[PDB]
RNA sequence: AUGAUGUCAUACUUAUCCUGUCCCUUUUUUUUCC
């Protein structure tokens, strides 16, 4: 097989022939792990990623070579990115050597605008005017002029969308629609984009108007078929002006045409994702799982050879926002069609020597695997595992980071089992845990965090008591990440049962009321819940008297939201713990408490009362 | 839009909220509850310990399955944890 | 008294950390057993070793002292025969036996 | 359904259903340790070499197909 | 209940203006020409006050004189 | 060919139209006849969806059993103003049924079809079960003859009906109680 | 929210009722349609 | 829990004013509002309150009728139905079509509260399901449907089994038709019908429909089979018929000719 | 004597609906000073 290392020269100059994709070829490789188990799949797929054409050459002559040696012993899609970012180094230099308003060319105008428009020089003199227009716009604007109007007597046509109804049309929407608005009638695909303004009826209408349209365009998607549809309606769910209601329901119909259409919609498969991707990012939640709710349907409705040679020139993209929310896509995709189909593509991914952006995508789309697949990861972590290691070490700091964060992602999803599997990834990051300045150390924390509830309570002994002290020093940083992690951390770290209560008692709890206990964290919703679910726990530890103990004073301290805070504490501890621990005069201090924050209420809300 | 995951059905007991309380899972009913449920950790697990089988709230009880879907075999299936699709 | 569903064929571990139980075809299920914090027996969640159209002879316990604990699945596979309208595959197709492997770790069976 | 196996459709064959149910009347076979001694008992075998030939006919039974 | 008034009041309005409309076993309303279900008599009888009904009516007029 | 597929089958009637456009005609001729199975409905290759209105509209809307009608109940159900009914609700009366408890304890346990053999069809009601040998009462009335109804008489002497040929009427080749005159 | 376009059903309906009430009583006869005031049936008559 | 405090007057006020409380947009009111008509049913007893409940309009769909007839079935349990069914048979009588379907859904629900107790009253509601089985319009077939599931999910292993195959007759003919409500509710039928019966007459009815030439009703027909084929697939050995073995392949299982 | 095409219209179904819900979108050229 060490002719598939010098078999990998011959395929690199290969398909370098058919200039320099690193990701292709180790997809190629890729299918070396499983060896003499490789088969005509890899035909099916590669036919995709490069030229379905020159996909049956280099596979056929693979296979003979291989069989022979075993017995002895898109492209211009791509070619456009290149292009982008060489554009990129253009400007960007020539200012060192030294945006849309960039003059333009006729190919690029005709690029623009869409078809049956001519252009006009009414004059050559009427366009020298235009010419001396610049000149002039200084120029004449520095002239006289005037207008006036004089007093004399007095036709006026215009449109509505009339036929019978037509509900009605947005004093921009006309854009699109104006098609519709002219009356010419009754003379084949001008037809069909003409009846398809039923997408109106959906946008804009009543009720019953949006559900019989929505019907009556779900029984004809085999019958138009999906180019004209999405042609006209990617623009509008592209939109500027685009509501929530009106974006929510073409997502609608997007996914019912989608129930039918299958092997239609492979052309399109990108061209839908680029506005679909920033559906998964976004404030709303419903809006978010409606989303990776189509891309699973979409996925899974193209091929996976589809969606991967569709979707990797996305990975180098300048721009980070493309591939952050092609990682999630990444992400539903391979919920869809299963961890190990599409391994060896992420594999290659991690290991492309070109560039760091790649492997930092990559790395991502690891993460928001671990956060959507979550519990049922379990069978491929080792896999995954032995993906990641590597980047931990890297040269480039992002790929550091966001790697160990996946690592964390992982072991949250892996809540006890695999320990084993996260093995070989521990001793580099404890070494880390010295020399780190910065963002990437509180991630550290965060993976060893999520760690070490894996572990064995003598190893993790050691290593837990190795852990506290940097927790102690690091509980001050302003960074709020920070205390977020470290917040999260003391919980799992001092939740732990082969943990001392006095060495709590005594090191961790007044520094932790200090800086932790503030109103900076309150108004905040995340480090809220956070902050109490750890402050439960230590409770949960260490006992009851001392933490209500601490913090009953503050029920009666003015602000509200850090009253609600203490209160639900209070509630959750007494809850678990039981009353019977608390003292006497605390307990005055406690139903005085109760009744005076309970006496000022600014909002209605359970958290006083159940409390 | 909404249909099972019927991932293998594990010893975790089931949880409804205070909405889905009374219902028979499958059979959409209140009537006769008999025995009980049982899904998968990987269906319930996390923020869904002890979270509704349906709407996605905490439970604040355990479904019991009827009598009419006893004797006709379907609480052995698949964990009817419903996920969205 | 089924063909997919287990209880048919029943093996457990000499430790007795997991029994697997055994249809005689397409399932192969695994109940990991420790005993609670009083020492009384707590069973766990099941597993699957699901494996399509592969029809089990028999199976066995197989003693491995305090490791990850391996399983001998007598199989064989009909999907050979069902394709073959000649009837080579009548013949010709030796029946594969398999050591699968339980994992606590991973907490899956692997093949 | 599908991946319960036994489940038919509109374009199942004859081959394919009679063969079904030949398999499922062997796993009764296996199943039920009396209708097992009867057929031990008819044709003298061991109960081993009985659900030993089964395990054979299992995949073959009716032969080849069409 | 003011719904279950219009009911009634619907179906005598109907009676009144009424020797084809019916009311079948169940309580649907029915032209036994055309052989039509109506929701309602008077939105069956609209049917029946329509010029379709009207046809097959003389049709069936037709078909019978001869 | 239809033809010979019909040599193949012990009652090979059961073979019809459309039987031989089967995907397997050389089994389906095998089960349909087999032993205690019954036949498909016939609703299908008439494309009325499986009922219209014309025999239905003559039915009775419903007729209880005799267990029910002889309880008394049948008289009890049965008209009110509007302001009646809010009179109904201020004044309101109790007990308008006032059944029997001890009846309705008695009937349905001191007092209280068809086999597999058949299967109900659109139009089927009456006909099968008047046929040559087999009438109604009334008509029994306008003919007036005491418990052979007698042109039975006549078919002795002009000879069995072409009609209904496989006929048996009592007494000529058909050797007869209540009704049933001929079979 | 009552404001629509004419149907049949409510056409003829009106026909009976406008021959068996009179002209000059539209509150009753607004009574027995819906989604219809008075005005709109003494106008629709008119 | 007390309900002698108060004199019977003011209950059935109570109850002329509990009616139009049906009206709620909300499900837990409906909810507890039939349960107290029950136990106030029970404060009375039954024939004046389930009169007052069949005197209901019915003048809106869902949103709510059927609760009026879950009161029925409540009410019925509350005390013995084995006095209240005469009324209720009585009243499908009515010309008036969706009150029919009404009683047909009370005695739906009916079957699925009493359970084991129909082991009588079958009878009494077989005419009448042929009656509203025998189809006026689908609902009746529908809503009948789902009471022969009821009842023979209820009724099982007591050997009434029968009228229960008498009425599978006139149940047959409905599985063909694309109307999704009548198809699944015609499927969970004859499940019921499946176990309450055995899958031996079932398989007999289903038969013949596998190899039909058309592709409906092998559709049809493969479905059933396959309802009847995941449950109780280790007791259909017996009821496979003897199918003849041709050229390539012996399709006689010799096994059970074997005699001793 | 019920085929197809029509955005006419009305009934009807599903103990469907109407109160649940905010929790991992946190994405940037590493950068908090005895
Ligand atoms: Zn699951
Ligand atoms: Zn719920
Ligand atoms: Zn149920
Ligand atoms: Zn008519």
């Amino acid at each position: 097989a060490e002719k598939a290392k010098a078999g990998e020269l011959k395929v690199v100059n290969g398909a370098a022939a058919s200039d320099q994709t690193p990701g292709a070829t180790p997809k190629k490789l890729s299918s070396w792990d499983q060896a003499e188990t490789p088969g005509h799949t890899p035909s099916l797929r590669w036919d995709e990623t490069p030229g379905r054409a020159k996909g049956s050459e280099t596979p056929g002559a693979t296979p003979g070579s291989k069989i022979w040696d075993p017995t002895p012993s898109a492209e211009t899609p791509r070619t456009d990115r290149g292009g982008d970012s060489i554009g990129e180094t253009p400007t960007p230099g020539a200012s060192k050597r030294k945006e849309r308003n960039r003059p333009l060319s006729d190919e690029e105008l005709d690029a623009m605008f869409p078809e049956g428009y001519k252009v006009l020089p009414p004059p050559a003199g009427y366009v020298p005017i235009r010419t001396p227009a610049r000149k002039l716009t200084a120029t004449p604007t520095p002239l006289g002029g005037m207008t006036g109007f004089h007093m004399q007597t007095e036709m006026k046509s215009v449109n509505d969308q009339p036929s019978g109804n037509l509900p009605f049309l947005k004093p921009d929407d006309i854009q699109y629609f104006d098609k519709l608005l002219v009356d010419v009638d009754e003379s084949e695909e001008q037809k069909e984009r003409k009846i398809m303004k039923l997408l109106l009826k959906i946008k804009n209408g009543t009720p019953p108007m949006r559900k019989a349209a929505l019907r009556q365009i779900t029984d004809k998607a085999r019958e138009f078929g999906a180019g004209p549809l999405f042609n006209q309606i990617l623009p509008l769910l592209m939109s500027p002006t685009l509501e929530d209601q009106e974006r929510h329901l073409l997502v609608k119909v997007i996914d019912r045409i989608l129930y039918k259409l299958d092997d239609l919609v492979r052309p399109y498969v990108h061209k839908i994702l680029v506005v679909i991707e920033p559906l998964l990012i976004d404030e709303d939640y419903y809006a978010r799982v409606e989303g990776r709710e189509i891309i699973s349907n979409l996925a899974k409705a193209a091929g996976l050879a589809t969606m991967i040679s569709t979707m990797r020139p996305d990975i180098d993209n300048m721009d980070e926002y493309v591939r952050n929310t092609t990682a999630r896509a990444f992400a539903v995709v391979a919920s869809a069609l299963g961890i190990p189909s599409l391994l060896p593509f992420l594999k290659a991914v991690c290991k492309s020597k070109k560039s760091w952006q790649a492997r930092h995508t990559g790395i991502k789309i690891v993460q928001q695997i671990a956060i959507l697949m979550g519990c049922a990861i379990l069978p491929h972590l080792r896999s995954l595992v032995e993906i990641i290691e590597h980047g931990l070490v890297d040269e480039q700091q992002k790929v550091r980071t966001i790697s160990a964060l996946a690592i964390a992602a992982l072991a949250e999803a892996a809540t006890p089992y695999g320990i084993e599997s996260f093995d070989s990834v521990l001793k580099p990051l404890w070494k880390g845990i010295r020399q780190h300045r910065g963002k990437g150390l509180a991630a550290f924390l965060k993976a060893i965090g999520y760690l070490i509830p894996l572990m064995d309570a003598e190893y993790a002994n050691y290593y837990t008591r190795e852990v506290m002290l940097i927790l102690i020093r690091e509980f001050q940083s302003p960074d709020e990440e920070m205390k977020k992690i470290v917040l999260k951390v003391v919980k799992q770290c001092c939740g732990t049962d082969g943990v001392e209560a006095n060495y709590i008692k005594t090191e961790i709890l007044p520094p932790f009321f200090k800086h932790f206990w503030q109103h900076r964290m309150a108004l905040d919703r995340r480090n809220y819940r956070q902050l109490v679910d750890t402050t439960v726990e230590l409770a949960n530890k260490v006992g009851a008297a001392e933490i209500i103990s601490r913090i009953v004073d503050d029920l009666k301290d003015e602000a509200e939201q850090y009253r609600k805070m203490v209160m639900e504490t209070i509630e959750k501890i007494m809850g678990n713990l039981g009353a019977a621990d608390i003292d006497h005069k605390l307990e005055e201090q406690l139903i005085d408490g109760i009744l005076y924050a309970f006496q000022e209420q600014t909002t209605e809300d359970s958290v006083m009362l159940n409390g | 839009d909404l249909i099972f995951c019927r991932k293998q059905a594990g010893v975790a007991i089931g949880r409804l909220c205070e909405k889905c309380d009374g219902k028979c899972v499958i059979c959409d009913s209140y009537v006769r509850p008999c025995t009980l449920v049982r899904i998968c950790d990987e269906c319930n697990y996390g923020s869904y310990q002890g979270r509704c089988v349906i709407c996605g709230g905490p439970g604040v009880s355990d479904a019991y399955y009827c009598k009419e879907c006893t004797i006709q075999e379907k609480d052995r299936d698949g964990c009817p944890k419903i996920v969205n699709l | 008294c089924r063909r997919i569903v287990p209880g048919q064929f029943l093996a457990v571990d000499p430790k007795g950390r997991a029994v697997m139980i055994s249809a005689i075809e397409k399932q192969k299920l695994v109940y990991i057993l420790n005993r609670d914090a009083a020492a009384r027996l707590t069973i766990s969640s099941p597993l699957e070793a699901h494996k399509a159209n592969t029809l089990v002879y028999h199976v066995v316990g197989v003693d491995v002292g305090f490791e990850n604990p391996m399983f001998a699945c007598l199989e064989m596979d009909y999907e050979e025969a069902d394709n073959d309208p000649t009837g080579e595959a009548a013949a010709n197709t030796q029946q594969t036996l398999t050591f699968y492997e339980l994992d606590l770790g991973l907490n899956h069976v692997v093949r | 359904q599908s991946k319960y196996i036994g489940t038919g459709h509109a374009d199942t064959t004859k081959w394919e259903w009679l063969v079904n149910q030949h398999r499922d009347s062997y796993c009764s076979y296996m199943g039920h340790f009396d209708l097992l001694n009867y057929f031990a008992i008819a044709e003298n075998e061991s109960k081993a070499r009985v659900r030993f030939n089964l395990m054979e006919k299992m995949l073959q039974p009716c032969g080849p197909p069409a | 209940s003011s719904s279950e008034s219009n009911r009634d009041r619907r179906e005598r309005l109907r009676q009144l203006a009424l020797p084809y409309f019916m009311k079948n076993h169940l309580g649907s309303y029915e032209c036994k020409l055309c052989l039509t279900l109506h929701n309602n008599e008077g939105s069956y009888l609209a049917h029946t006050q329509g010029k379709k009904h009207q046809t097959n009516l003389a049709r069936r007029a037709a078909k019978e004189a001869k | 060919t239809v033809a010979e597929l019909k040599q193949l089958v012990a009652r090979p009637d059961v073979v019809e139209m459309h039987d031989v456009t089967a995907q397997d005609p050389k089994l389906l001729v095998h089960l349909k006849a087999t032993r205690n199975s019954v036949p498909v409905p016939r609703h299908w290759c008439f494309k009325r969806k499986y009922l219209q209105g014309k025999r239905g509209i003559e039915k009775p809307p419903f007729e209880l059993p005799d267990f029910i009608k002889r309880t008394g109940i049948q008289e009890m159900r049965e008209q009110k103003t509007m302001k009646s009914k809010m009179r109904e609700k201020v004044r309101p009366k109790m007990g308008k049924i006032d059944i029997d408890y001890q009846k309705l304890h008695d009937a349905f346990f001191k007092w209280q079809l068809t086999i597999h053999g058949d299967l109900y069809y659109e139009g089927k009601e009456f006909e099968t079960r008047k046929k040559p040998g087999d009438l109604s009462d009334e008509l029994r009335i306008s003919l007036g003859m005491p418990v052979p109804p007698p042109w039975l008489i006549a078919m002795q002497r002009y000879g069995p009906p072409p009609s209904y040929p496989n006929l048996k009427i009592p007494g000529l080749n058909s050797p007869l109680y209540g009704d049933v005159f001929g079979t | 929210i009552k404001g629509g376009v004419w149907r049949n059903t409510e056409d003829e309906i009106l026909k009976a009722a406008v021959m068996k009430y009179g002209k000059n009583q539209w509150s009753r006869i607004a009574s027995l349609l819906h989604r219809k005031s008075a005005k709109q049936c003494k106008a629709r008559w008119y | 829990r007390g309900a002698e405090y108060v004199s019977a007057r003011e209950w059935m006020r109570i109850c002329f004013e509990l009616l139009e409380l049906l009206k709620a947009h909300k499900k837990a009111i409906r909810r507890a509002t039939v349960n107290t008509f029950g136990y106030i049913a029970k404060a009375i007893g039954p024939h004046d309150v389930l009169a007052t409940l069949l005197n209901n309009l019915k003048v809106q769909e869902r949103q709510n009728r059927v609760c009026t007839t879950v009161a029925i079935a409540i009410v019925a349990e509350t005390c013995s139905p084995f006095t209240v069914l005469p009324a209720l048979m009585n009243e499908y009588r009515v010309p008036e079509l969706n009150v029919q379907n009404g009683v047909l859904k009370s005695l739906s629900f009916l079957f699925e509260y009493i359970g084991e107790m129909g082991k009588d009253y079958i009878y009494a509601v077989t005419p009448l399901l042929e009656d509203a089985l025998m189809d006026r319009d689908l609902v009746h077939r529908q809503t009948a449907s789902a009471v022969v599931q009821h009842m023979s999910l209820g009724v099982y292993g007591f050997g009434c089994e029968d009228s229960l195959n008498h009425l599978l007759n006139y149940v047959w003919p409905n599985v063909f038709e694309t109307s999704p409500h009548v198809i699944q509710a015609v499927m969970g039928a004859l499940e019921g019908l499946r176990v309450a019966i055995g899958p031996c007459r079932m398989l007999q009815y289903c038969l013949q429909g596998l190899f039909h030439p058309a592709r409906k009703v092998r559709d049809v027909y493969w479905k059933i089979y396959n309802s009847i084929y995941i449950g109780s697939q280790d007791a259909l050995i017996a009821h496979y018929p003897r199918i003849y073995n041709d050229d390539k392949n012996t399709y006689i299982r010799y096994e059970l000719d074997y005699i001793l």
